[PDB]
């Protein structure tokens, strides 16, 4: 339905 | 086109900046987070003699610190803790600035050092109740930035209608920044630290690991030689699975 959207998800950061 | 924290301090000037196109949309700025519904370290006092040989206060070796909680206002270095960075709202000097196609963004207003804290991402903290709510409004607004950030499982913070700063760092495929989940008060808290030393004048971005539940994934202008093209990558996930479960 939503033609566009989403949530941001914490992660550390790993190279 | 850019501007300096104070100026969202003054919420007509701010407006005005803002009809003139020289601040972002207005927003309502908030010292931390509020919920929609409701729901100490081993360190040795530092001496007074030691704090002006400038040594440092619940530094790498705290163990509050370790644990990514920070000290309260009983901590044995007192006035003196470092560890204090959230409540104390010791951000990093930023700026918000008018990037080509991203909308606004942040940029570092001097050298920032490896890890260290940018700001808070604060918002109007969401059950799932709530998530689904404002997911149908900012669908039906037609809104294009989005501004959800899981918390916890049952809690998302949204940054749209009431944050700070924070609210317009951009995301990168190779990021000089990353979120970290901090421990104050009980209550959990995301902030932003760079992972690497950050030069004057350069961007401050994070890879958003987006979840993303739209039809169409929003392309990706972070310009980064292994960008993935599109913000959420390749999947599409169910919302409940975005909102955590
Ligand atoms: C948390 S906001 C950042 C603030 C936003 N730039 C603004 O002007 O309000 C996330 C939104 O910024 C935009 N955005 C952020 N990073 C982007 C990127 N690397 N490429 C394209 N659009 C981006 C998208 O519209 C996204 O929904
Ligand atoms: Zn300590
Ligand atoms: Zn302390
Ligand atoms: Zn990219």
């Amino acid at each position: 339905a939503p033609a566009t959207g989403g949530v941001m998800k914490p992660h550390r950061y790993r190279p | 086109p850019s501007c300096v924290m104070d100026d969202f301090r003054d919420p007509q000037r701010w407006k005005e900046c803002a009809k003139q196109g020289k601040m972002p949309c207005y927003f309502d700025l908030i010292e931390e987070n509020v919920y929609l519904t409701e729901r100490q370290c081993e360190c040795t006092p530092l001496s007074k003699d030691e704090r002006a040989q400038g040594e440092i206060a619940c530094g790498e070796d705290c163990l509050n610190r370790l644990l990514m909680i920070e000290c309260s206002s009983r901590c044995p270095n007192g006035d003196y803790c470092s560890n204090r960075r959230f409540q104390r709202k010791q951000h990093a000097d930023v700026e918000v600035i008018l990037t080509e196609k991203k909308g606004w963004g942040l940029r570092a207003a001097k050298d920032l050092p490896s890890n260290t804290f940018v700001l808070e991402y604060c918002g109007e903290v969401l059950d799932h109740k709530e998530f689904k709510a404002r997911v149908k409004e900012y669908a039906r607004n037609k809104n294009i930035h989005y501004y959800f950030m899981a918390l916890k499982n049952d809690e998302i913070i949204d940054a749209t209608q009431k944050g700070n700063c924070s609210r317009f760092m951009n995301h990168s495929c190779e990021p000089n920044c990353e979120t970290q989940k901090w421990t104050v008060n009980g209550q959990l808290r995301v902030g932003f630290f760079t992972t690497k030393l950050v030069p004057s004048g350069s961007e401050l971005t994070f890879d958003y690991q987006f979840q993303r539940y739209g039809k169409e994934a929003q392309k990706c202008f972070c310009g980064s030689a292994n960008c993935r093209g599109y913000l959420g990558g390749e999947n599409r996930v169910s919302i409940r699975a975005a909102g955590g479960k």
